[PDB]
């Protein structure tokens, strides 16, 4: 139920496995240190070092819409219509 | 609508999305029976989880 929005001219959406898959009562159950978070906060650190690079895009800001997949397909495909329910806009996925 | 599985699986899944009932009448893969991820999904025809069964039991004879 949670989307980490950050704003721009741009805004590319991301995916990741922040949890794992909770069983039948749940669908998200523990966190992944690991896999989930770790590249999550690598996909931050490269935007903001993207954001004070002269040399690249150097008036153009780009945002973020990232979600979760719960480490399921049924789960990611839900979440996956915020992309695109527009057609804010979304220019790219990762 | 569907009359092979593939069509009928691929069309299920963005239907299940917008809540669209769907009625088959000539897919008759196994998978479709889990109704865990195709919960809007019915059919008039058997799966094939039988015709397996025939098929073996014909060889034995
Ligand atoms: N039952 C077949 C379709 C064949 C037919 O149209 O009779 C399938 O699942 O592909």
């Amino acid at each position: 139920k949670k989307v980490l929005t950050l704003e721009g001219d741009l805004v590319l959406g991301g995916l990741f496995p922040v949890h794992q898959k909770g069983g039948p009562a749940e669908d998200c159950g523990p966190v992944n240190e690991h896999r989930g978070i770790q590249r999550l906060e690598a996909m931050l650190f490269a935007l903001d070092r993207i954001n004070r690079d002269p040399h690249l895009l150097p008036g153009v800001r780009l945002g973020a819409h990232i979600l979760d997949s719960c480490s399921k397909d049924t789960h990611a495909l839900e979440q996956a219509l915020d992309f695109v329910r527009a057609s804010t806009a979304i220019t790219g996925v990762i | 609508g569907g009359s092979y599985s593939d069509v009928s699986i691929q069309v299920a899944n963005l239907l299940r999305l917008f809540q669209i009932p769907q009625i088959s009448y000539a897919s008759t893969s196994a998978k479709l029976s889990d109704k865990s991820r195709y919960d809007y999904f019915a059919r008039t025809v058997p799966p094939d989880f039988f015709q397996a069964k025939a098929m073996a039991e014909i060889l034995r004879f």
